[PDB]
């Protein structure tokens, strides 16, 4: 197992110097991203009312790629359709708040729909 | 153009997923080749990033598999390589 660890420690490390040396708007997005802990929970869909869903960790996050109901995501245009919190609870789009976001049961998880 | 690029990186994509066994579940495996085999065929370059796009994100919904923080840090521990 050893040995075949460490090749895929190459093939991943290499990969990822494949990736950024494309340099692309919509990869690093999604990459830089998920380094903050802010990742998708399925496949980004390409079509238009398939759903996405992603975590949210931060209120940075939120701040980041948030604002009123849009969803700024992998160089494209999201529409907020539903968030809950850690509890698989409901969250209305005005308690992700400035004041409030200390009381909310961070991580969130963002159902958006492309535009 | 680099659209010979966005190539290379999605058959060497495919090949880190199925390093991570993803086979064995035959459905993400499937939606995966599909993915790859698109933008091996995409005649333009955007479609091409496009489904490259979301051909990555499988790689990064996975959770224990990659950590690419950790990824990061020999990253720059080896700028060299």
């Amino acid at each position: 197992e050893d040995k075949r660890a460490k090749v895929t420690s190459a093939m991943q490390t290499m990969l990822f110097t494949m990736l950024r040396k494309l340099d692309n708007d919509a990869l690093n997005n999604i990459i830089n991203n998920a380094r903050d802990g802010c990742v998708p929970l399925n496949i980004i869909p390409l079509t238009t009312a398939a759903k996405l869903m992603v975590v949210i960790p931060d209120y940075n996050t939120y701040k980041n790629t948030c604002d009123g109901t849009t969803f700024t995501y992998a160089s494209a245009l999201w529409e907020i359709q539903q968030v809950v919190d850690a509890d698989s609870k409901i969250v209305q789009l005005s308690e992700i708040s400035m004041d409030n976001s200390p009381n909310l049961a961070w991580p969130l998880i963002v159902t958006a729909l492309r535009a | 153009s680099k659209m010979s690029d966005v190539k290379c990186t999605s058959v060497v994509l495919l090949s880190v997923l199925q390093q991570l066994r993803v086979e064995s579940s035959s459905k993400l495996w499937a939606q995966c080749v599909q993915l790859h085999n698109d933008i091996l065929l995409a005649k333009d370059t955007t479609e091409a990033f496009e489904k490259m796009v979301s051909l990555l994100s499988v790689l990064l919904s996975m959770q224990g598999a990659v950590d690419i923080n950790k990824l990061c840090e020999e990253m720059l521990d080896n700028r060299a390589t």
